[PDB]
């Protein structure tokens, strides 16, 4: 049980940032 | 006159340098411990080695001058 | 217990309820990203 | 042609993002050893030896339960140096005899006193008055009076305070039940400049940031501000005018007020680090004479002082055995003193 | 190699930052299993 | 039965981490609005049958 | 274009520092909306996947309490999921209840996110319904009432699970704790605004003392009515001249009025969860600190009695009573510490009570088994631990993970009340200063404390 | 007309002229505090014994019953009133409400809501004098703790029997207790508590110090530099550019304020901030959330304890917890 948690935490932690990253390099309205 | 650390930790060298130190760092550390290194170093009781498997007493040091010969007693009396 | 149907996704609903912490935590990340300005 | 006293005068002085100074010789050597040692110490080292307690992350405790403990009490005072005649060259022996507790102390009180020299060298360089280097003898009073005298007036550094969070907190209580340390005036003048040097940081931040002028448009209202404008950026006349109606009475004089602000907190520890040298030595002021006189007759007579004496008796009997293992003490349960049911 | 802001100091205190709360998380695990967890 | 309901709250899952992530992105793009808009219409739409496939589906495992 | 400036989402624009960065929104009605609806979607989001999370971890035949459940114990208090003495008959209310909350939080994040960055950032060009300007003192009443109406509505739902859709969990129901049916809700204005005019101390407890479902129903009937009614009201009314006259009219001197209003709602519900053992029946948050307290003499009562004493005429130590004495108006009372804790009423232990106080024929021969098992639990379940969950006094050893889901609740809530209370301070002191035109500072040129005669 | 005369009653409570500051919290303010000082005046120097633990067996708190300055109290109302409000007009007789520590109750009562509407008179002043109004929330740190210790505590406990003793030794009785029933010590909110006052004593002498080490040059050698300052001149009295120059070299450049605005909020919030969390602590702990306990959290691996020095600070609490109150429990556990 505890690779699957911490593969979900991993995939959810990383959402966050990756949506900041995307819009950057796309230069979005951040 | 010295570069500015933001400048330092932004540049590609530092990352190529340290990418390779600091987890190389950590897994020594880790290996201190994993090893058992660190219990012999320091001389610390592993789990098993507070307590002879009879007695139920501190080996305290009672003797300032001899301290050295008394720990090194107490510990022959573990095994 | 979750209805044994379910019983798959027990690890996902274990890390769901610090999502909202997530969210605090993004704002810092954005607002770096444009410098705090 | 110079001479190189000059010459290495001139690099340790050069203005660079760490200053060195002549004082750093000192300074940088004996803290980093101070706070290396005790990492290392709450990190590997155990007391198991002098004191019968785990002590450090590799026996599983947490940063709140690690410790650097002190030698064990048959040490008496030894310096107890790595090659001393107690360790004798063994740094192993010497972890397990409690020697990182001196080499932390001494490194310690030496980088202390080499941080001040710091203090003084750097006024000096720069041209003000180095009365940051007199404030901080207030650290230097308690950490001497503390971690110095006080286990030189008792048995042994064993007594000393050992280098750890909840260590600290079993010294505090220890201080309570045999020293009655929180009757002691030296105590509460303490106390009195810790809570009033607080109380003035706190009130000299908030009346400055509430009487500040408006020097700008924005609503956040830091960037209204230059270092080296000549005007104040506050109003002192009107901060004087709110406590005079406030209060009754109000600072009028900013140089005394800074200097008051560092009188009251440098103050109270010194009053302090005198009641702790009188405790080195068992001269508590743990009771009042003429109470135990009329408690002792009268057995109607209760006060909160003869309360906390109970307290403290209770906290004798039943941490001493623990905490006092080289006495071996014994105390049958029909001994221990308690009150009714608990 | 050397110019600085090649890689955004925003993404090197996201990382860093996840890197700190990995590792204490991992200490606070520790306060429950093992040595320390009274069990 | 009890493995296409499991097919289909997957889909759900995974369907809704795509939105998570693509939303706030194609909102705050410039380019590619006109594409954007009718993706996530589609996605919408999507996510609401499943909510109810998935729905509808629990009753015949529990 | 390519200027990290250019937007008017920076303090050049605005005025306001990244750490005030919320405060660039006062006046940008539409984006404020998102943040607003974002927030919303937070709240249920938490609800939902906590209650998911509480389930996958529920041991049906363990108490809820033992289990560190604050979620579950709110259900139940409904009389989803539970049958008589608060046993667990059905977690799928429970299933339902959390996947729904989940689900709709996707519904306002949506909405949220939309309206925070990509729908229209004020509104006002766009609807003059859904626009609003903050000094409009009209439009604020309008949106006021539309909302106290939504709350009224929301108070009828409760009643409407308690009346007409099953009912709430009684553990004052006759025979035993169980899901109970109210048909005869307490409509007399005397009892419910009673209520009101209690005094909170001791004895009293003002609204904290609710103990039946009944007076619980009937008053959610009057503040269904009384909300409907006043938004109503303010949908059709402006602020009278006394008003307008003795307000701060801006959006923040409005939201530091609901912090203060939320500051206070959060103390009065730490007093609620810390004593009140009917809204919050002992079954599932375990006993109050009071109850347990006064467990624990009950326990030792019977215990000794069993043993042959003669728990009456037993003084104790002191001369009070070991086990019974009087309260200082006389009513016969558990003795040793516990007699503070004399207000205390539960249905374990409320057959022992009669006109006098604690009636010594009924102790001497009417304790059943189940009191004494209640009082053990509940003595053994006290609301004390520590902060890593060890259950017990503080100087307990590790074994019991326990603490207590009203210490939870009350300690949290304590924590948000009182810093909620410095938000009002805070937004209070700074809408006044901003509506007379200082809070940036005092103006050098017309400094007003310079205008004033010397204080001597 | 009772309009004008009520505007000139209006005008003399709020008036900015007044030597000390009147305004509505003041009308409020001034009553409580003077019934609350002159009840604590008379009791501290003449109470009689007061039953606190309601065991029959009063304590004596006043100066003329046999205390000095340092063991003399005012006796908080007795444990069998608990929560219960106990004015005088509840008692049978003074002798009775002296008895049962009446007094405690309507000073500690009147105390309170007199240092709320003193917080709230604060901002009251301010918005008169054209300041920036947050001085009562710096104060609002102290009132928070006054009333954790004097009335949350007392509720979460059931009984204003267990709340501060009005007096020196009184006050150390309670802190000594509260160590064994909660073990505040092992808090990390008292740890904030602590990084709050040792913090704020350490900074106001660090700034007392730099300012006064950089006072520009404005007297002879004989008299004092305090007048090398005029009360209400414009020109800065010290150079921040040199104050700053020697704590940037101390520690390093970036270490240190050159923004004053910037230093001096930061003064305000440290120990403001350590005092909001010091109070609740005790205002939580009221609700038995207790610090943290690693008794007997090592174990070796036949398992055996092995000792940190968590278990020592538990022998203490123990000795505390089983000689308190000696005579007033009857049962197993202190359950408040
Ligand atoms: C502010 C300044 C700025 C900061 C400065 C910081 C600098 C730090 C460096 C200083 C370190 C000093 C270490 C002192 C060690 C010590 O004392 O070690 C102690 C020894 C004495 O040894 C002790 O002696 C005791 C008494 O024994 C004697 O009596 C016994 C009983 O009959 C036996 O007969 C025994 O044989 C006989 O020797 C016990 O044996 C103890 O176990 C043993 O430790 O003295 C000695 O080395 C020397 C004693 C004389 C010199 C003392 C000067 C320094 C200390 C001043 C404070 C005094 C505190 C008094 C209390 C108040
Ligand atoms: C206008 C706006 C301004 C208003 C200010 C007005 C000034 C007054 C302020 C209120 C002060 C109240 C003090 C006493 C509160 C109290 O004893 O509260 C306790 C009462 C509950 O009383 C208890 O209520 C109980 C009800 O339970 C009974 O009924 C139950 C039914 O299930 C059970 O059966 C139970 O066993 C049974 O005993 C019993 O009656 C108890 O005897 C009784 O003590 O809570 C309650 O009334 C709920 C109210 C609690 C308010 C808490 C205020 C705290 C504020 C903190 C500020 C922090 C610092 C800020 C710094 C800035
Ligand atoms: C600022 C530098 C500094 C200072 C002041 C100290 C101070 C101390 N160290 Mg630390 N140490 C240091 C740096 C320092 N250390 C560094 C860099 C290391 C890592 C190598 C260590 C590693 C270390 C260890 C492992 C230990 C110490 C210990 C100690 C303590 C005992 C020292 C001692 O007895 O020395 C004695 C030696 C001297 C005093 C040298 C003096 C030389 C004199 C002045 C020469 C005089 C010449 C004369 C003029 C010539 C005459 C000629 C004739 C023919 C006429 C003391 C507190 C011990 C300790 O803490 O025990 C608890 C200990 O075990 N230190
Ligand atoms: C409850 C938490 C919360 C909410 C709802 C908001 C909301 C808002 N903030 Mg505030 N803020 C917050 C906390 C919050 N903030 C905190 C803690 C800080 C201190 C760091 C700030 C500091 C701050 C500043 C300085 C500013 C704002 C601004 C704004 C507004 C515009 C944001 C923007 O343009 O970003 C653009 C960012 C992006 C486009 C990146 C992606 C953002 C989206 C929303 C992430 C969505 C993630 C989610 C998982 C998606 C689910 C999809 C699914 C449902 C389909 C917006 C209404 C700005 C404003 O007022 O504008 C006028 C502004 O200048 N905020
Ligand atoms: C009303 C709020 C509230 C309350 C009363 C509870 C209560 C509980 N939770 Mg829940 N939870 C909450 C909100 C709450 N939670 C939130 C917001 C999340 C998302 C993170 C969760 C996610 C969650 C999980 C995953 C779990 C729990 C669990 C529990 C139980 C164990 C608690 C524990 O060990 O804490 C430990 C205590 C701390 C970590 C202390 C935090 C101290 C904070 C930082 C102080 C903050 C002060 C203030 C808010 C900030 C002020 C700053 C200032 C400058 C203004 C307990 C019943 C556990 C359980 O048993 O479930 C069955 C469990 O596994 N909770
Ligand atoms: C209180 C929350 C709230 C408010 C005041 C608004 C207000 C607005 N919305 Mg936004 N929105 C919200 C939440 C909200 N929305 C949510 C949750 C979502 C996700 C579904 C959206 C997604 C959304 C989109 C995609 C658009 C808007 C648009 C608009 C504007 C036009 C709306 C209109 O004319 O509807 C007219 C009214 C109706 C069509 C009838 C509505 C009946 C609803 C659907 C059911 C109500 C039942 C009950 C009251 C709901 C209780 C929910 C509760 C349990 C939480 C207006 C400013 C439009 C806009 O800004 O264009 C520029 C637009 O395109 N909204
Ligand atoms: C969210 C709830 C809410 C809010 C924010 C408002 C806000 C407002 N109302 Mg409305 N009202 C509401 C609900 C609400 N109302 C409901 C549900 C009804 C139907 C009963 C009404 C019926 C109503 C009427 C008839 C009037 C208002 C009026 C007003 C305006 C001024 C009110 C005022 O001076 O308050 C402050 C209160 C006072 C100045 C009175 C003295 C307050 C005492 C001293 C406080 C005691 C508090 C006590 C300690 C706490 C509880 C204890 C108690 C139970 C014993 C203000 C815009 C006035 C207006 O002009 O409307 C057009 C007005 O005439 N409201
Ligand atoms: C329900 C559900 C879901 C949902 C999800 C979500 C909603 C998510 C979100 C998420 C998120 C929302 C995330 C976020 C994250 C964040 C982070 C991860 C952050 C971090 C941060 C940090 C680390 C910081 C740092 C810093 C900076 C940046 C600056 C300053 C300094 C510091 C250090 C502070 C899904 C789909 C799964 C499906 C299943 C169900
Ligand atoms: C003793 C001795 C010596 C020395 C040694 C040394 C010098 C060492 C060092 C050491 C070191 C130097 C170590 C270090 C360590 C560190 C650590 C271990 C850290 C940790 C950290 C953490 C864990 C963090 C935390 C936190 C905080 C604090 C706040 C913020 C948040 C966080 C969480 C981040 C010699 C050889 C001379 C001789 C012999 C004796
Ligand atoms: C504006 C803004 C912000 C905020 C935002 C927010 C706050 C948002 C929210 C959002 C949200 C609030 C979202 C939500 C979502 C949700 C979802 C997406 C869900 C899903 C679900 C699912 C998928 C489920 C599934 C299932 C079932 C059905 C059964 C049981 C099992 C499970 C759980 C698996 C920030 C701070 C960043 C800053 C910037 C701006
Ligand atoms: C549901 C329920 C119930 C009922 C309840 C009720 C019916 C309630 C009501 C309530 C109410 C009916 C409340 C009210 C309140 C009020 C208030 C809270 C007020 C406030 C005021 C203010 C805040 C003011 C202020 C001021 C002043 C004082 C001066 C001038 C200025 C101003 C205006 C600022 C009962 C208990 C039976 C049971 C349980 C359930
Ligand atoms: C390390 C202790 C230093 C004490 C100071 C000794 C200075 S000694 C001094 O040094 C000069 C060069 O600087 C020489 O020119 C000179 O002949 C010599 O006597
Ligand atoms: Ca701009
Ligand atoms: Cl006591
Ligand atoms: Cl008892
Ligand atoms: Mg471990």
């Amino acid at each position: 049980e505890v690779i699957a948690q911490l593969t979900m935490i991993a995939m959810i932690g990383i959402a966050g940032p990756m949506i900041i990253f995307l819009l950057a390099v796309r230069r979005g309205n951040l | 006159g010295e570069r500015p650390f933001s400048d330092i930790i932004t540049s590609v060298r530092y990352w190529v340098i340290h990418s390779i130190t600091i987890p190389a760092l950590f897994i020594a550390g880790w290996l201190f411990v994993s090893t058992g290194l660190a219990y012999d170093v320091f001389g610390t009781p592993r789990p098993d080695s507070y307590y002879a498997q009879e007695q139920r007493s501190i080996p305290l040091v009672t003797d300032r001058f001899e301290a050295k010969q008394q720990v090194e007693t107490f510990l022959e009396q573990l095994k | 217990k979750l209805p044994e149907a379910y019983a798959i996704f027990d690890p996902l609903v274990d890390v769901l309820p610090v999502i909202p912490v997530l969210f605090l935590a993004l704002a810092f990340v954005w607002q770096a990203a444009v410098g705090f300005r | 042609e110079r001479g190189w006293f000059d010459i290495l005068d001139d690099w340790l002085k050069r203005d660079r993002f760490v200053f060195v100074g002549w004082s750093g010789i000192l300074l940088f050597p004996c803290a980093y050893l101070a706070l290396g040692g005790w990492l290392t110490g709450t990190t590997f080292v155990t007391s198991w030896y002098t004191h019968g307690l785990a002590s450090s992350y590799l026996e599983g405790c947490n940063f709140l339960t690690v410790a650097v403990s002190t030698p064990a009490n048959s040490m008496g005072h030894s310096l107890l140096l790595l090659w001393g005649p107690e360790a004798q060259g063994d740094f192993t022996r010497w972890c397990q005899l409690g020697g990182l507790w001196t080499f932390i102390a001494l490194h310690g009180a030496f980088g202390l006193i080499g941080f001040m020299l710091r203090q003084f060298e750097i006024a000096r360089l720069v041209g003000v008055r180095p009365y940051n280097a007199i404030a901080f003898s207030a650290p230097i009073a308690v950490f001497v009076s503390v971690f110095l005298i006080y286990p030189l007036g008792q048995s042994s550094w064993f007594f000393a305070p050992s280098f750890g969070v909840a260590a600290i907190f079993r010294f505090l209580l220890f201080f309570q039940g045999f020293h009655n340390w929180t009757l002691n005036p030296f105590h509460m003048m303490g106390v009195a400049g810790v809570l009033g040097g607080a109380l003035l940081c706190a009130i000299h931040g908030a009346t400055v940031e509430n009487t500040l002028f408006q020097d700008g448009e924005g609503a956040s209202t830091f960037r209204a501000f230059n270092p080296t404008q000549a005007e104040e950026t506050y109003s002192m006349v009107t901060a004087n005018r709110f406590w005079s109606q406030i209060f009754g009475i109000a600072f009028s004089n900013k140089r005394w007020l800074h200097f008051f602000m560092l009188f009251v907190p440098v103050t109270g520890l010194w009053m302090s680090a005198i009641g702790v040298v009188g405790l080195a030595l068992n001269l508590r002021s743990y009771d009042f004479i003429s109470q135990e006189i009329r408690a002792a007759e009268d057995p109607e007579f209760e006060t909160f002082y003869t309360k906390n004496l109970l307290l403290n008796e209770g906290i004798r009997a039943w941490m001493a055995p623990q905490d006092q293992p080289h006495e071996n003490f014994v105390f049958p349960e029909e001994v221990l003193p308690r009150g009714n049911a608990l | 190699m050397s110019e600085g802001g090649r890689i955004p100091l925003w993404i090197v205190a996201t990382v860093a930052g996840m890197g700190v709360i990995v590792i204490v998380g991992l200490f606070f695990y520790g306060a429950y299993a093992g040595l320390g967890s009274s069990l | 039965m009890t493995i296409l309901f499991q097919l289909a709250l997957a889909a759900l899952v995974i369907l809704s981490f795509v939105m998570v992530i693509g939303v706030p992105v194609a909102y705050a793009s410039p380019q590619d609005w006109d594409r954007s808009k009718q993706l996530i219409f589609l996605g919408s739409g999507l996510w609401i049958a499943l909510v109810l496939v998935v729905g509808v589906l629990n009753f015949f495992v529990v | 274009s390519n200027s990290i400036f250019a937007t008017n989402r920076d303090q050049e624009s605005s005025g306001f520092a990244w750490w005030a960065g919320n405060a660039r929104l006062i006046n940008l009605s539409g984006k404020l909306l998102g943040a607003h609806v974002a927030h919303a979607g937070l709240i249920v989001f938490w609800a939902g996947a906590m209650t998911l999370f509480e389930l996958a971890h529920f041991i049906p035949e363990k108490p809820m309490y033992e289990q560190g459940l604050i979620l579950i114990p709110h259900i139940a208090t409904l009389g989803w999921g539970v049958g008589p003495g608060g046993e667990v008959v059905d977690t799928f209310p429970f299933f339902v209840v959390g996947v729904v909350h989940l689900i709709s939080s996707a519904v306002l994040g949506f909405g949220g996110v939309y309206h925070a960055i990509r729908g229209p950032e004020t509104l006002e060009e766009y609807s003059s319904f859904f626009g609003y300007d903050w000094k409009d003192k009209n439009k604020m009443t309008t949106i006021l009432g539309f909302h106290l109406i939504v709350l009224g509505i929301g108070a009828l739902l409760l009643v409407a699970k308690a009346m007409f859709f099953g009912g709430l969990y009684d553990t004052w129901a006759p025979g035993g704790g169980d899901v109970r049916v109210i048909t005869n809700p307490t409509l007399d204005p005397r009892v419910i605004f009673g209520y009101l005019l209690k005094s909170p101390f001791g004895g009293e407890g003002w609204i904290v003392s609710v103990n039946n479902l009944e007076d619980v129903v009937g008053g959610h009937i009057w503040i269904g009515l009384i909300c409907i009614a006043g938004g109503i009201w303010h949908i059709l009314t402006t602020p009278f001249g006394w008003a307008r006259r003795a307000f701060i009219w801006s959006g923040e001197a409005y939201l530091s009025y609901s912090l203060g209003a939320l500051s206070m709602m959060g103390f009065i519900a730490t007093c609620f969860v810390w004593f009140n053992n009917t809204v919050y029946p002992s079954e599932f948050y375990g006993p109050t600190g009071p109850e347990a307290s006064q467990a624990q003499a009950m326990t030792f009562l019977i215990r000794d009695q069993k043993l042959g004493a003669n728990v009456g005429s037993a003084q104790g130590p002191t001369g009070l009573g070991k086990y019974l004495m009087r309260s200082p108006t006389g009513e016969i009372i558990f003795g040793g510490e516990t007699m503070r804790f004399w207000d205390f009423r539960g249905p374990w232990l409320e057959p022992l009570r009669g006109p006098n106080g604690l009636d010594l024929n009924k102790i001497k021969n009417d304790i059943q088994p189940w009191q004494e098992r209640r009082a053990a639990e509940y003595m053994t379940h006290a609301p004390l631990g520590s902060l890593n969950s060890v259950g017990g006094v503080a100087t307990e050893i590790n074994s019991v993970n326990f603490v207590s889901p009203r210490s939870w609740l009350a300690t949290s809530h304590f924590v948000l009340a009182f810093f909620f209370l410095v938000g009002h301070l805070w937004h209070a002191g700074r809408a006044r200063a901003a509506a007379a035109g200082f809070e940036k500072g005092i103006d050098r040129e017309s400094e007003p404390v310079l205008s004033m005669p010397s204080l001597d | 007309q009772t309009a004008n005369l009520w505007e000139r009653f209006c005008d003399w409570i709020t008036s900015t002229e007044n030597r000390l500051y009147i305004g509505w919290f003041g009308v409020i303010m001034i009553p409580t505090l003077l019934a609350a000082t002159i009840c604590f005046v008379i009791a501290f120097i003449a109470a009689p014994p007061v039953d606190i633990d309601g065991i029959r067996e009063p304590v004596s708190g006043s100066l003329l019953y046999g205390n000095n300055i340092i063991t003399a109290a005012v006796v908080p109302s007795s444990n069998a009133i608990g929560l219960h409000l106990y004015p005088i007009w509840d008692a049978a007789s003074l002798d009775e409400w002296l008895y049962n520590g009446g007094p405690y109750q309507l000073i500690i009562f009147h105390f309170l809501i007199g240092i709320f509407c003193y917080m709230g008179r604060e901002w009251e002043l301010s918005y008169r004098l054209g300041m920036r109004p947050w001085i009562p929330v710096a104060f609002s740190a102290p009132v928070a703790a006054a009333t954790a210790v004097l009335l949350i505590y007392p509720i979460g406990q059931g009984s204003f029997s267990d709340g501060l003793m009005l007096g020196i030794s009184g006050t150390f009785n309670f802190m000594i207790v509260f160590q064994a029933e909660h073990n505040i010590l092992m808090h990390p909110f008292h740890m904030l508590g602590v990084a709050g006052v040792f913090g704020g004593a350490l900074f106001a002498a660090m700034h007392g110090s730099l300012v006064t080490s950089s006072l520009i040059r404005e007297t002879t050698e004989t008299e004092s530099t305090n007048y090398g300052y005029k009360f209400g001149q414009e020109e800065e009295t010290y150079n921040i550019v040199a104050a700053h120059g020697y704590f940037g070299r101390l520690i390093f450049q970036y270490a240190s304020f050159n923004n004053s605005r910037s230093l001096h909020f930061f003064l305000a919030a440290w120990p403001v901030v350590g005092i909001w969390f010091a109070a609740l602590g005790i205002s939580t702990m009221a609700f038995n959330l207790n610090g943290f306990n690693f008794n007997h959290s090592v174990v070796d691996a036949q398992g055996n304890v092995i000792n940190t020095w968590a278990d020592i600070i538990n022998r203490a609490n123990i000795g505390i917890e089983v000689m308190h109150e000696r005579n007033a429990h009857n049962f197993p556990l202190d359950l408040a």
